[PDB]
């Protein structure tokens, strides 16, 4: 029903490499040089990635900043007001981002932030100005 | 098998059904209730029981029925019957047995039997038995023809013949207990030694073995299952199987290869893209860090758009950190994968040629085998005799098997050095001319009511015929003969003074250096009592071998067996003898084979009698007159000395019943 466990034997492969004479030797030429053909490529982007990596040599550690981890708060100052206006003007609808930029205001209270002052502080010209870009 | 069912088995007999050629002899018997049929069975397995219990003395019609018992024994003319048949077709009371009935005061029918082999020996001592006048006509001093032994001193070693393939269901197991054989057993372990003189490890042995099993099921799953057998309107050979199994198992190995380096390069552009993105990633993080830092130069109090600034920069310049923190943690994802990859490779090779070589050795053993290369041997039908393998151990016979045939020419009428040239069969008899192998000039006339050829399938084939026929062979009779193989391997032996190599170890093998050579001096065999080495040409080797002079053959021995064991340890051999088979004008050849084109049908072919035209017009249908024994005449063992034995029995008893009658029909 099945060939010897180890063998491989389709019906299209023993046509393949009975068609004519040579085509057994062709078949074997083709594969070897797909081979060659696929190895040297492989040291192509091997040498390609080794170049990229040597550019991202040090990390970004002289780029990272220190974790300000400050306390929430639920009262906003008429300073924290003034950033998250701004921060609506850049960022939008991204509460995380608004957030972040505030620091002591989580996303839900930016969310109502947005409902409580939506009418003293026009913030649907802001994020209607944000859309334009 | 134990008891009557033994005694069945044994006879190559199926133990609880008739078979077709009981069929023709008991019509009455295998159409009738299914109790007769039983009874019939018993009947017949208790009397080959009672045989083989005793394959040397005549078991005769008086003592059948008196060790048999009711209600078996209530009809006698039912076991007389079976009597008469089991002894007509040499079921029993075959081979060399003390006659209790004294023969025939005078014969019946002259028969002349070409050849004197076991084949047309056996036929010989059953026509004589059946009281035929018999006169064998053998073309050599000797008989026994491929059964031939060589003696000088103690030295004792087999040119053709010396090998029983099992006793279960074998013949030559009742003849073994006539004839004093010498049986004894293979041991079945072979080491090789490659060319440069040393073994071969226990790895590779087993490897390559395995391997080369595995390649042979391989091609008969091509044959059976995808029905490889034709290949440009020619019928594919067993070697051109092997060839394409082996170039689909090193196209297999090259695909395998080229689907893992492209999981490599798929994984390495999955790289690339990924590094690029860091590269570019760590190029904003460095812009935006600058501007963070500027924005953050800028010393309070500052209005709330400067301040914005720097918490804007801060909140984007970490929000693009985290992006890098994940781009560049998928960095080492993917780079395990690289080592992953980059460690497990596929196998780089199918077959080293070191390999290669070794496994040129498990063909040149096929190729010994069957007596030729693989090239020739039918992919579909080339072991079709395989299904009636005997069961047991391999003997060989220790004392020489010509003791068997001498055995067995004793008391009949052989004619030795009478070369046949021409059988002439016409409706009213037949005439055998042939001449004295000495002074050919001197002429034999043979007049006879039947031949009997037993001539080698070479012979048969000798373009120009050696053997006339008049008239001419049938068309599908020649055809026959032109289909099927007849192959070819040689023996060379090396008597010795003193044993040098593993008395433990009865054969070694010769790894040869190219696939061209493989067959040369491939094997040795440590078989007989005396330091007797035996080394074995087969393959393309052996028919190329027969152009070379015995003393070259024998230098290529001694170089060889120089390098297992030590050029001090081999001495002279000081008697040598190489068989040249295909040479041989009495057997142009060793033996038959399944050729590709050919059929075992070929074989039943060749068995079938030539029957003579009418010798005047409206003459009613004659009685065949030229019969056909010998190895390549029965399909399920062919080649074989059982096979040649068993032929000659099956037209001893189609001679008799055609010119005797058979009485054991109504
Ligand atoms: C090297 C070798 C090893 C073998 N080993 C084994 C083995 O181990 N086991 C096994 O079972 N079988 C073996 N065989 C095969 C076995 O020996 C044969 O199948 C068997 O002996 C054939 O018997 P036969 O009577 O049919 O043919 P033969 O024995 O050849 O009888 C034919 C006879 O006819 C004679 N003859 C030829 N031409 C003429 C003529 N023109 N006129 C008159 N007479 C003629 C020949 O001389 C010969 O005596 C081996 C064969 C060879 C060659
Ligand atoms: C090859 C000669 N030969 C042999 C032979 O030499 N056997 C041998 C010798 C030493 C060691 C071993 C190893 O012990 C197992 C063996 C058995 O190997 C075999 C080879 C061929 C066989 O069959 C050959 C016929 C030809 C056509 N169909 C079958 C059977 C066994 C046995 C038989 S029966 C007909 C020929 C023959």
């Amino acid at each position: 029903r099945k060939p010897p466990k180890g063998m491989f034997l389709s019906q299209e492969d023993v046509e393949a490499v009975s068609a004519n004479a040579t085509a057994a030797t062709t078949v074997l030429r083709q594969l070897d040089m797909e081979l060659v053909s696929v190895k040297r490529q492989i040291q192509n982007i091997k040498q390609t990635n080794s170049a990229l990596k040597e550019k991202l040599d040090g990390g970004i550690e002289p780029y990272r900043l220190p974790e300000v981890i400050q306390k929430c708060n639920a009262r906003w100052t008429t300073e924290e007001q003034l950033l998250a206006v701004q921060a609506i003007r850049k960022y939008g609808r991204d509460f995380q981002a608004i957030s972040d930029v505030i620091g002591n205001k989580s996303v839900v209270q930016v969310k109502n932030f947005f409902v409580n002052y939506r009418r003293r502080f026009n913030i649907d010209e802001v994020l209607q100005e944000w859309e334009a870009e | 098998p134990s008891g009557v069912e033994g005694a069945a088995f044994q006879s190559r007999l199926p133990h609880d059904r008739m078979t077709s050629q009981e069929a023709a002899c008991f019509p009455d018997i295998i159409s009738g209730p299914q109790q007769t049929q039983k009874v019939f069975l018993f009947i017949r397995n208790r009397t080959l029981q009672l045989w083989l219990d005793n394959p040397k003395i005549q078991l005769t019609f008086e003592a059948t029925l008196q060790q048999l018992e009711a209600p078996y024994n209530s009809d006698t003319v039912l076991v007389h019957r079976v009597h008469s048949y089991l002894e007509r077709h040499g079921l029993i009371n075959f081979g060399i047995y003390k006659r209790i009935k004294p023969l025939p005061t005078k014969k019946t029918g002259k028969v002349i039997i070409i050849g004197s082999g076991v084949s047309g020996l056996a036929a010989a001592r059953q026509l004589q038995s059946f009281g035929m006048d018999v006169t064998l006509l053998e073309a050599r001093d000797r008989v026994g023809g491929r059964v031939a032994t060589f003696r000088k001193g103690n030295y004792v070693a087999d040119l053709g013949a010396m090998v029983v393939t099992g006793l279960g269901g074998n013949p030559m197991a009742v003849v073994s207990k006539q004839v004093n054989m010498e049986l004894a057993k293979i041991k079945q372990k072979c080491p090789l030694y490659e060319a440069n003189g040393q073994a071969v490890p226990k790895e590779k042995d087993e490897m390559v073995e395995q391997e080369f099993n595995r390649l042979l099921e391989a091609t008969s799953y091509l044959s059976h299952q995808l029905d490889f057998n034709v290949l440009n309107n020619k019928p594919v050979s067993l070697g051109q199987a092997l060839e394409v199994v082996i170039q689909l198992q090193e196209k297999h190995v090259k695909d395998e290869q080229i689907e893992h380096w492209k999981k490599i390069v798929k994984t390495q552009e999955e790289l690339k893209e990924l590094l690029n993105k860091m590269v570019n990633l760590k190029e904003k993080i460095k812009e935006l860090h600058q501007q963070y830092k500027e924005a953050s130069e800028v010393k309070p109090p500052r209005d709330i758009t400067a301040e914005f600034l720097v918490k804007s920069k801060h909140r984007d310049l970490t929000a693009l950190c985290k992006e890098y923190d994940e781009l560049a943690e998928t960095q080492g994802k993917l780079e395990e994968k690289l080592q992953e990859l980059e460690a497990n490779p596929p196998s780089d090779v199918y077959l080293s040629s070191r390999d290669r070589q070794i496994l040129d050795w498990h063909f040149a053993n096929l190729e010994f085998a069957n007596a030729t290369p693989l090239s020739t041997l039918s992919l579909k039908h080339w072991d079709q005799d395989d299904d009636f393998e005997f069961t047991g151990s391999h003997l060989t016979v220790r004392n020489g098997y010509s003791c068997v045939p001498v055995a067995l020419a004793e008391g009949l009428d052989i004619k030795l050095n009478t070369a046949v040239r021409q059988v002439r069969y016409t409706a009213s008899g037949c005439e055998v001319i042939a001449v004295n192998t000495r002074s050919t000039s001197q002429t034999f006339i043979y007049k006879c009511d039947a031949v009997l050829c037993t001539l080698p399938l070479g012979v048969l084939k000798q373009q120009p015929p050696a053997v006339q026929f008049v008239p001419p062979l049938p068309e599908w009779k020649t055809s026959a003969v032109q289909r099927m193989g007849f192959g070819n391997l040689n023996k060379v032996v090396l008597c010795f003074d003193r044993v040098f190599w593993d008395p433990s170890v009865n054969l070694f093998g010769h790894v040869g250096s190219t696939t061209a050579s493989r067959g040369e001096l491939f094997l040795f065999w440590n078989l007989y009592k005396a330091p007797i080495l035996l080394a074995l040409v087969a393959g393309e080797a052996a028919g190329i071998m027969e152009n070379i002079s015995d003393d070259v053959i024998v230098g290529r021995c001694l170089a060889i067996l120089k390098g297992i064991f030590g050029s001090s340890a081999v001495p002279q051999p000081k008697e040598t003898v190489v068989s040249r088979w295909r040479a041989d004008p009495w057997a142009r050849g060793s033996y038959s084979y399944v050729a590709a084109g050919s059929s075992g049908n070929d074989y039943d072919l060749m068995a079938q009698p030539i029957t003579p035209g009418p010798s005047i017009p409206g003459a009613p249908q004659p009685i065949p007159r030229l019969f056909f024994a010998g190895e390549h005449t029965i399909r399920n063992y062919p080649a074989t000395v059982h096979g040649a034995l068993l032929s000659g029995l099956r037209e001893a008893g189609r001679i008799a019943d055609q010119f005797l009658g058979a009485m054991y029909t109504l």
